[PDB]
């Protein structure tokens, strides 16, 4: 992945 | 093997209020409603998400879907090019995603 959103 | 996603963020504080839930979730559902009718996803995001990736539609490149939270990975099981997936709730707020593509 070039970005994974905190959650 | 992989997939290519995109975000959208509407966001919750901690300890929300119902009625911050209740304004949030519909604003999400919306979203989502809007992306199933032929919207374009990355000018939602740049128009509606408050993740730090907005202005970039919301890209997440291409990966493995286990390496993403739970919460998305489960969500995106047999999920198809152009689906858009949500809303997910996490402590952060709801989540929309879009499956741009698959290879």
């Amino acid at each position: 992945w070039e970005y994974i959103p905190n959650v | 093997t992989e997939l290519n996603l995109s975000h959208i963020l509407i966001p919750l504080p901690e300890n929300p209020t119902s009625d911050q839930v209740n304004e949030a979730e519909s604003q999400a559902r919306a979203i989502v409603d809007q992306a199933r009718n032929g919207a374009d996803f990355g000018k939602l995001a740049i128009a509606h998400s408050a993740d730090q990736q907005a202005l970039n539609g919301g890209q997440m490149g291409w990966g493995r879907i286990q390496e993403l939270p739970g919460i998305f990975a489960q969500a995106l099981s047999t999920a198809k090019k152009g689906d858009i997936v949500g809303p997910i709730r996490s402590g952060v707020g709801f989540h929309i995603l879009k499956v741009n593509d698959l290879r």
